DNA sequence: AAGTACCTCCCAACTACTTTTCCTCACACTTGTACTCCA
DNA sequence: TGGAGTACAAGTGTGAGGAAAAGTAGTTGGGAGGTACTT
């Protein structure tokens, strides 16, 4: 029994320390610090399938839309069939119709007999309660939410040979009360808006709410989020919402106020583990195992942990496992906006004290949220278990395994048309393109045989030629009229500037006509620290800023060279400015900005403080 | 924020070191079905250096320099606003042990008043001081007297013998009656005495009854509240004045110390008894800085108390708030008394005025404390080492107060004393004096006296000096014979000395005083408790260290020098 | 007592010229550090300034009373911009709006430590447009830019010139492919253009509306690569890009590198949660965090109860308590950009339909959405990106 | 995506949350004449309730004095149309000078629709925008076993100024599990009781944002989980220094008297102090009078915190370890 | 240059005014002068 | 004057809803300019 | 081919909201205490 609690709860947050001390001095440890030691643990999943299938909000009342759990038939009493693993899944346009057996993988059946049963009223749930685990034998019937009524099915009469599994339904009664009804749980029980009711389900497949009643309606829940269970099985039941529990024996008269959370917590699940001691709860921030009593077994307030991510759309699931000393919980919080799990390992023990040792997480497909994610509980340090996954804008029913040792729709039905009025104008393009890249494919081939040759020394100081005359034009373009206080083309010769291959002579003949200004009226800029903005790295020379070009496409391009070639060459005519006037073109226009511009902007134009 | 204050820093904001008295309140009401817990503050007092509160106390000496001290720092006063300041010790009359005084100066209270008396003075087990004189009249009415806020007031002695504990006037009798009908100077004293009583109070004759009377008269000046009727308004008197050495459940053994004090008091009217002097460091105790320091902080939340009350008094003359399961109300009365109990307690520290509206048991208000000058370390130190004798004694110019007394011998020393007006007033300790703080246990004692040959005294039914008073602490509680405690007095020396049981300290004291004609009264007396003096002496047998007060030392003969050590004399 | 006391939120006029004081200053703070490592010669710094002294009568033509002077951070960028379209630089806002949020040149929280002098006599309503208010996003950066060339003739006066050829080129070294696609697109910009050559940007002088013909200059050519990016491997007969080349194609691409410019990509995945897989931050390695975490390091330059967080400082150094990987660590052992380029053409090694155009419909996934990232636009407005490209040409061809 | 340090307001959102608890302020004054019959307009939804001081949310223990027999009276669709149109008919008049979604958030939250916008992911501050990614980033590691980065993404996220209280001190385990040139963990919680040494009381009527209570303010009845965090870092700190009678010392010179564990923590420091020394090395007066004391100072220190609140021990076996420190003297 | 000295901390910190009396290395209150180079002149007697 | 009357002497927790008024665009009205079944 | 009817080129018109620090201001912690009241 546990030393260092207080009654009204039991703490243990997230990685801090906790708060008690056995105090045990017989050479093994004298002290319980709860964060225990162990060796890592990491989570792998098993990536598999198992079968196929407003703008800024998201409704509370959608809780689950499909369901796998161990639950067993009628006819397989009498017969040593123990336990059955049948399926249901939401189908349909808008998910409205409804339709296995564990060899290696998790899998649909064998011979595909499923009964895509028609339900006129949509899905918003598919869940069992399942039975307790102390009564013998399993529960046979599920009860499930249509947006219209709320049926009843029994699970009757399945066999081997054909795999197949149909069920007896009840005619389900209508709202005669028009309120939503929130979740159904059996363990007619109902939770609708404003009430809850208890009801003897029938016992024939061929042809009631008792007259004892209360409601449950808040003002102060702005949302519509409920979820009800029952208490330890002795006509007492859990009402909740995000605020407070309901605990109701309706044989009594006894309404308990315990969970007092309207202040600063919102419930997003809650959830009755299978040992009916204890029960957990995953509302907001927090994470509570809270336990059974053994004098008047009402509730107590047990073991709890914070939670400390900032969701609020986290179901939960848990999963216990036997192992010959301590028994284990997990804790899946799956989101609707996002991918991340948060978890807990726990050990319950006998006499009521129990440990935690660690929180672990893992990620799922980027394409997609999950919206639905269900264990398997296996007929009942290495960290293994499993689970299934169903995601949001995802369809596809996969399976994953936790062992321990995409495209958007805004792109496919725009590009690559139908269009067969211009199906080959495109398609000409595509051959359009190759008419000039093969235009444009020998012209430097005849420049890979000229290399630094003699009918291009023709060219190579008529480049300086050409280059030299057209220069004082632009130079005396302006003086005569320089006074303009209200440019650089170098687009001045015309042959093709794209007939001659030498890469050290063309930047050192354009860089030789630079000097050749050393006086005013033009100013020039550089290319080797320039243009350094494709590269993201330095430039020492404009050979080796090429050879970076050059060592980069050796084998992707047509023999290496020859698309290489007037790719920087085409950038020293593309970064042609190099004839803007000197300083006094710039200067004098400065002046008269900064005197007709009056007194107050003087210190309008004024850097140089600090 | 809060942080750690160091005495170092104290001297130089000439700021007092003071540090703050929480003192959490009982507000209950309505018969004590609702009850209030309010932690309040009540502003910083004065805290002594190298005390528990200190921060210096499991200090290292390279510790000490490390914050700015001497490597041997005394400690052990105040530091007032920088001027380092310390509560003088004074000699007051021991604890726990009736003494037989003489005095002239109760001839001015009337006529027929004698001359003679028994002066008590019982202290609490929280220190606070209490004198129960019982005098002597020529008329045979012996009257009791005590002293309640600042007033003195007179009882008939077996108006209190009949309501300590609930007897007949033949069981008060034949109580005092214990042997020595024949003695004609018992048995004659004693007639008036019974029978003024009979004549004075004949309607009063049972202890509930007599309690009707006591706790009328003695109502409005005790302040009691009207629920409490007048016989438990004389019950409190009971056990607030009345030898508070137990207070309550000693009704009975409060009753066998009244039979002590008057069969001494007639053993000294005769004259069998010679007087004791107050003066002789034999029946003078010291009065510590915290034991004075522990009772003045009583007081001063003794005048808080009754400030509440005194504004709730002033919320009577409105009909403003009758609210007293009210939270906020109280909260409206506490911010508005004057609850700054820190000048109140530093203003006692440095002025020297010992300020009550209640009023203590000593005489004196002026002169508590001094200032611990620097002028040297000699004059330093010699601070927390003086006694002062008492302020009233520089009135008497007769100097016995003042003259050097043999009993001083390893107490007092000799020759440490100041010249001029306080020559002998200011005499300061010894080497080796080293004074009990903490008591002892007493629980084992009985226990043991009981097994020797001390019957106990409820069973007995006997007195006078022909037998041996065995005393614990002022609690009477067997009757031997002369050469009994004799042998006693050497046989509880062996049992302590050596390892027999902790019950047992060595701090404590065994005055066997023997018997002697017509000189002190013979008795074996046994002090533990708090403010004694004890110095360290060899005893000869089984020779181990052993601790003697100055009331074992007037009947015992301690040699100086082995060489000097002379046979059936020397046991020390 | 009012003697002490200045700096009251009263400053009639001369706050107006605060924001006209202040944002030259930390203008000057802005190009001069242009030239120490962004490498821009002198030419870029001596250009910047009649730009902004044309930029005053813009709010001077305007009447003093109410005259609203409508500034943003983004005019520093604005007028940093014609510094650049003018200047013919192989520069385009993908190097400005990365830059941002690695915050190299000081853009974001100018107020913090720039001005120095020039914080405490503004009024607290201009001052959510001197500091780093938010980010720009959903093309807010190209449309400050309409409020920049357009009232006064940057066209006629001066040349808006995106070197055209410099956009495709640039694409081609951001995602390791075959130099074929440079020459590739080239006659499909050409083939969409009354008047072919050298296109020209959106001005603004009368109207409040986004470009729904989307005339941006530099988003044209973002969209002229989203076709062609289609063309080569599923029109084609000639099936030169083989067919084991296609699965290191799209999935080598998206896998994530550690250089330094794609370190730096990712905080503008961090900056705009809007873009799917912008929290792909989950996904990250050691030395690519502390690199992040170094990235803080020049963060944390513009980014008495003091001595207690001395202590906060003390019991937590940002340098490792013993022996970290500063002095006695590697030299030279950083992953390049000539490396993540060479790497993949070494892994997509090999050069010599369903399985196909869906298979090349990946890569349509991963750089018609890396382009998303690139200049922090959304995808409903790639679609007035694209609707005015494909059916314009479906409308000239004919 | 986890809960943020952040002290941000906004225009928009702070709106729509007045919009928000002013609804209720018409939806509960209905509800007082349906559940009897049958100037800021916050504030007064705030006085409705206690705020817990504990934790999270405000409990009470079940089998007790709690109790009420449930309402039998069905709520249905003649009672549930009518809490809903006197509001709508009246809280309309905010919904035509407000934004256009706060038209958009109001009319949504009465049918269901949970709000996909969370409101400070989008918020692009570029300085409250960094402060998010790395806090996600702050639990990966932790989450992933790997303590040489998520030490050091701690240091970078304390120098950006806007990070608040809750981040400050839950998550320094990652000085407790460095442990190899540490800064030894112990040190750190020091200061942070050492600034924020207040002994207000709760203050139970501020409009609670940026932070929650029960972690990280020291009010009274229940103190700051900051300190006791703090004696039982050291005390097993203590226990692995073989400190004792230094460590005893300081709970003696704090008066929290608001609260029962820190003195059942007291209640040990003298319980394993007369561990070691209750042996003596003997197989002989000099202990015996120090063991002596040191187990009626637990007698006396685990009864005073039966004195106090709520700490539920197992009293049987508690008590037979203590008796039997002192029969190891016999 | 005038500076003080503070008591506790021992970091010797200037005072301009309009200042807190006050330590700024540590929190501390109480605070003393040092002295610089000035000339005083002594008989050695 | 005789002990109340009790009114205040009086700062300010963490921000509370204000708060300084500035600034980015949203979201479709207009009738040809286009591409077409009856007439 | 001359005349429609629904899809759609193309100009200018309405109001209406996110930025978040910036300093002031919402109740009870707060901050102390002898001066200020005519029944």
């Amino acid at each position: 029994l546990g030393v260092g609690v207080q009654g009204a709860s039991l703490y243990c947050p997230q990685e801090n320390y906790t708060t008690k001390k056995q105090e045990k001095p017989q050479w093994l440890r004298p002290v319980d610090d709860t964060l225990a030691e162990d060796a890592l643990d990491l989570h792998i999943v098993v990536k598999s399938l198992l079968c196929d299938t407003d703008a800024f909000f998201w409704d509370p009342t959608v809780a689950n839309r499909l369901d796998s759990q161990y639950i067993q038939t009628a006819s397989d009493l009498r017969n040593y069939r123990d336990g059955t693993e049948i399926i249901a899944y939401a189908s349909g346009k808008t998910g409205s119709v409804l339709n296995l057996t564990r060899q290696n993988t998790l899998h649909l059946n064998r011979h595909n007999n499923v009964t895509s049963i028609e339900l006129h009223s949509p899905i918003k749930s598919i869940k069992i309660p399942g039975a307790s685990e102390s009564i013998g034998r399993r529960s046979n019937l599920v009860g499930i939410i249509t947006e219209n009524s709320f049926q009843i099915f029994r699970i009757e009469s399945v066999h081997s040979r054909s795999c197949d599994v149909m069920v007896s339904s009840s005619e389900p009664l209508y709202f005669v009360e028009i309120d939503d009804l929130q979740v159904v749980d059996f363990a007619a029980i109902i939770d609708i808006k404003g009430n809850w009711s208890i009801g003897r389900i029938p016992k024939n497949f061929n042809n009631l709410i008792d007259n004892l009643h209360g409601t449950i309606f808040d003002p102060e829940e702005l949302s519509s989020w409920k979820r009800i269970e029952w208490f330890s099985h002795f006509q007492k039941i859990l009402v909740f919402d995000r605020s407070k529990m309901i605990e109701i024996d309706f044989m009594n008269n006894w309404q308990t106020e315990v969970v007092q959370a309207k202040a600063w917590s919102n419930i997003r699940d809650y959830k009755r583990i299978d040992d009916k001691n204890g029960i957990l709860l995953t509302s907001r921030e927090i994470i509570i195992v809270g336990a059974s009593e053994s004098n008047d077994p009402v509730r107590r307030i047990s073991w709890k942990h914070d939670l400390d991510p900032d969701d609020t759309t986290l179901r939960i699931t848990v999963q216990k496992v036997k192992k010959p000393d301590h028994i284990l919980l997990v804790a899946f919080v799956y989101s609707m906006r996002h991918k991340r799990i948060y978890m807990h390992v726990f050990s319950h023990r006998k006499a009521n004290l129990f440990q935690s040792l660690g929180c672990s997480t893992v990620l799922e497909i980027p394409g997609g949220t999950p919206t639905g994610i269900e264990t398997i509980l296996t007929l009942d340090f290495e960290l293994v278990v499993d689970f299934l996954v169903k995601l949001r804008n995802s369809s596809e029913v996969y399976y994953y395994a936790l062992s321990n040792t995409v495209d958007h729709p805004e792109w496919a039905s725009l590009f690559n048309n139908a269009d067969e009025r211009e199906k080959e104008s495109i398609g000409a393009l595509v051959s359009q393109i190759k008419l000039k890249e093969r235009e444009r494919i020998s012209r430097v081939q005849n420049l890979i045989e000229h290399e630094n040759s003699h009918d291009e020394d023709k060219y190579l100081q008529d480049l300086g030629y050409r280059l030299s005359i057209a220069t004082n034009e632009l130079l005396e373009s302006w003086q005569k009229t320089k006074d303009e206080s209200i440019h650089s083309k170098l687009k001045n010769l015309l042959e093709n500037s794209d007939s001659f291959a030498s890469i050290p002579e063309f930047s050192s003949l354009l860089d030789q006509f630079f000097q050749y200004y050393q006086d005013q009226d033009v100013t020039f800029i550089g290319f080797e620290k320039l243009l350094h903005l494709f590269l993201h790295e330095d430039v020492p020379g404009l050979d080796i800023f090429y050879n970076k070009l050059l060592q980069c496409w050796v084998l992707v391009s047509p023999q290496a060279e020859l698309l290489t070639k007037e790719i920087v060459k085409d950038i020293i005519w593309s970064l042609a400015r190099l004839e803007k006037p000197s300083l006094f073109e710039p200067i004098q226009n400065e002046i008269s900005r900064s005197l007709s511009g009056p007194y107050q902007d003087i210190i309008s134009s004024w850097d140089m403080d600090d | 924020v809060e942080r750690k204050v160091y005495p170092s820093e104290s001297r130089q904001r000439l700021t007092s070191y003071r540090g703050k008295l929480l003192l959490k309140l009982k507000w209950s009401v309505n018969n004590g079905e609702e009850n209030l817990f309010e932690v309040r503050d009540c502003g910083g007092l004065p805290v002594m250096l190298q005390s528990n509160r200190c921060h210096l106390n499991k200090m290292s000496p390279y510790e000490l320099v490390q914050h700015k001290e001497e490597s041997d720092e005394i400690g052990g006063y105040f530091i007032v606003n920088g001027i380092e300041k310390l509560i003088r010790m004074l000699i007051v009359q021991r604890r726990n042990h009736p003494m037989a005084i003489i005095r002239p100066s109760f001839a001015n209270r009337g006529a027929s008043y004698s001359h003679y008396g028994i002066q008590i003075r019982s202290v609490r087990p929280d220190q606070t001081s209490q004198t129960n004189v019982l005098h002597y009249l020529n008329d045979g009415q012996v009257t009791f007297r005590f002293s309640w806020r600042k007033n003195e007031y007179l009882v008939p002695v077996v108006m209190i013998l009949k309501a300590l504990c609930h007897t007949s006037d033949r069981e008060i009798f034949d109580g005092i009656i214990g042997n020595d009908v024949k003695d004609s100077f018992l048995t004659d004293r004693l007639e008036l005495l019974l029978r003024g009583f009979k004549k004075r109070y004949p309607h009063l004759q049972n202890r509930t009854q007599v309690l009707q009377y006591l706790g009328d008269k003695f109502r409005v000046v005790f302040q009691a509240s009207p629920d409490q009727s007048d016989l438990e308004v004389g019950q409190e008197v009971l056990d607030r004045i009345v030898l508070v050495h137990l207070g309550k459940d000693g009704s009975q053994d409060k009753f066998r110390m009244l039979l002590f004090m008057i069969r001494k008091l007639y053993s000294l009217v005769a004259g069998e008894c010679s007087p004791d002097n107050p003066d002789a460091t034999q029946h003078q105790e010291v009065l510590l800085g915290g034991f004075l320091y522990g009772m003045i902080l009583k007081e001063k939340i003794d005048e808080y108390l009754q400030n509440i009350i005194a504004q709730v008094r002033m919320d009577i003359n409105r009909g403003m708030a009758i609210n007293f399961k009210d939270k906020r109300y109280m909260s409206r009365v506490l911010m508005r008394v004057n609850e700054n109990i820190g000048s109140k307690m530093q203003y006692f520290l440095s002025t020297g005025n010992l300020v009550s509206q209640s009023g203590l048991d000593l005489q004196q208000v002026s002169g508590y404390t001094v200032v611990a000058e620097k002028i040297n370390f000699y004059r330093f130190i010699s601070h927390f080492r003086m006694v002062h004798r008492g302020s009233f004694f520089a009135q008497l110019k007769t100097t016995t107060v003042r003259k050097l007394l043999p009993e001083s011998w390893g107490f007092l020393c000799p020759v440490h004393t100041p010249d001029g007006s306080p020559c002998g007033l200011l005499n300061h300790f010894a080497h080796k004096c080293r004074i009990s703080t903490q008591q002892s246990d007493v629980s084992r004692i009985p226990s043991i006296l009981y097994s020797l040959g001390v019957a106990p005294a409820s069973h007995t039914f006997a007195a006078g000096p022909s037998l041996c008073c065995v005393q614990i602490d002022g609690k009477i509680i067997g009757w031997v014979s002369h050469e009994q405690g004799k042998i006693i007095a050497d046989t509880l020396r062996y049992w302590k000395v050596e390892g027999k049981t902790p019950g047992l300290p060595i701090d404590l004291e065994i005055g066997y005083v023997p018997p002697s004609t017509r000189g002190q009264y013979p008795g074996l007396y046994l002090f533990g408790g708090h403010s004694r003096m004890l110095r360290p002496v060899r005893y000869l047998p089984l020779d181990k260290e052993d601790i003697v007060g100055p009331f074992e030392q007037v009947y015992m003969n301690i040699a100086v020098t082995p060489q000097e050590i002379q046979n059936n004399v020397h046991t020390h | 007592r009012q003697s002490h006391k200045k700096f009251k939120k009263l400053i009639g006029h001369e706050a107006k010229l605060l924001f006209l004081k202040s944002f030259q200053f930390i203008l000057k703070r802005q190009i001069r550090w242009l030239i120490t490592e962004m490498r821009f010669p002198k030419e870029f710094e001596h250009v910047a300034k009649i730009i902004w002294l044309k930029i005053l009568k813009t709010i001077n033509d305007q009447p003093q009373e109410e005259l609203k002077l409508q500034l943003h951070m983004t005019s520093t960028i604005s007028i940093l911009y014609l510094a650049s379209t003018h200047l013919s630089l192989p520069v385009y806002t993908c190097d400005y709006i990365k830059w941002i949020c690695t915050a190299k040149m000081p853009y974001f929280q100018a107020s913090e430590i720039l001005p120095k002098s020039w914080r405490i006599q503004l009024p607290n309503y201009y001052v959510s447009i001197l500091e780093g208010s938010i980010s720009p996003f959903n093309g807010q950066l190209y449309n400050k830019i309409a409020l920049t060339c357009g009232m006064i003739h940057f066209k006629e006066f001066f040349n808006s010139e995106i070197s055209c050829q410099g956009l495709l080129l640039k694409l081609v070294m951001q995602c390791a492919l075959p130099p074929e696609f440079y020459f590739y697109t080239k006659q499909v910009i050409e083939f969409e253009e009354t008047d072919i050559r050298n296109l020209t940007l959106w001005e603004r002088t009368d109207e409040r509306h986004t470009g729904r013909v989307s005339n941006h200059a530099e988003l044209r050519v973002l969209s002229y690569f989203m076709l062609t990016i289609n063309w080569m491997l599923s029109f084609d007969r000639d099936r030169q890009y083989p067919l084991k080349w296609i699965l290191s194609l799209t999935e080598s691409l998206t896998q994530r590198t550690t250089t330094s410019e794609s370190i730096g990509r990712n905080i503008v995945k961090v900056v705009y949660p809007d873009k799917p897989t912008s929290s792909d931050y989950f996904q990250w390695s050691e030395e690519e965090t502390l690199e992040f975490l170094k990235w803080m390091e020049k963060q944390f330059l513009p980014t008495d109860q003091k001595i207690a967080r001395r202590k906060l400082y003390k019991i937590f150094p940002l340098d490792r308590e013993a022996n970290h990987d500063g002095e006695f660590n590697d030299s030279t052992h950083q992953l390049t950009f000539i490396e993540d380029l060479q790497e993949r053409y070494a892994k997509q090694t090999p050069f010599f339909p369903p399985a196909r155009k869906e298979a090349i419909g990946r890569l349509l996934t991963h750089i018609a959405s890396q382009l998303l990232v690139d200049f922090a636009i959304s995808k409903e407005q790639l679609k007035d990106c694209i609707s005015r490209i494909k059916n314009a040409c479906l409308h000239r061809m004919n | 995506m986890f809960e943020v340090p952040i002290t941000l307001t906004n225009r928009k959102f702070a709106q729509r949350r007045k919009l928000k608890y002013q609804y209720i302020n018409y939806i509960s004054r209905r509800f007082d004449r349906i559940s009897k019959k049958s100037s800021d307009e916050e504030r007064k939804f705030w006085k409705k309730y206690e705020k817990p001081e504990k934790s999270f949310e405000i409990w009470r223990t079940v089998s007790s004095q709690n109790k009420q027999p449930i309402n039998k009276q069905k709520m249905t669709y003649h009672n549930f149309k009518k809490i809903e149109k006197i509001p709508l008919r009246k809280m309309e008049i905010p919904l035509l000078h407000c934004t256009k979604e706060n038209k958009l958030y109001f009319q949504s939250i009465s049918r269901g629709l949970e709000p996909l916008k969370t409101s400070t992911s989008e918020v692009r501050n570029y300085r409250t925008r960094h402060i998010v990614t790395l806090t996600d980033l702050l639990h990966l590691n932790v989450s992933r076993h790997n303590w040489s980065l998520a030490y050091k993404i701690f240091a970078t996220l304390i120098r950006i100024p806007g990070v608040q209280i809750k981040s400050l001190w839950g998550i320094g385990v990652e000085i407790l599990d460095n442990l190899s040139n540490s800064s030894s963990g112990l040190d750190f919680l020091q200061w942070m009781c050492q600034i924020y040494s207040s002994k207000s009381r709760f203050v139970q009527n501020i409009n609670y944002r940026s932070i929650v209570p029960p972690f990280q303010t020291g009010s009274r009845t229940h103190t700051a989980k900051f300190a006791i965090t703090y004696l039982w870092s050291s005390l097993i700190n203590c226990q692995k220094s073989m400190l004792i009678d230094k460590i005893s010392e300081w709970v003696l010179t704090p008066p929290f008297m608001e609260d029962a564990e820190v003195w059942f923590i007291y209640a040990s420091c003298h319980l394993l102090k007369a561990d070691t020394l209750s042996r003596q090395f003997v197989n002989r007066d000099i202990k015996i009078n120090q063991v002596i004391k040191h187990i009626h100072y637990v007698r006396t220190f685990l009864k005073i915190c039966l004195d106090k609140g709520g700490f539920a021990v197992p009293s049987r076996l508690i008590e037979n370890q203590l008796k039997s420190f002192e029969s190891r003297l016999y | 240059t005038l500076k003080y000295i503070c008591a506790e901390c021992s970091s010797k910190l200037s005072l301009s005014r309009t200042d807190a009396v006050r330590c700024k290395d540590c929190g501390h209150r109480i605070l003393l002068k040092a002295r610089t180079k000035r000339l005083v002149q002594f008989e050695a007697r």
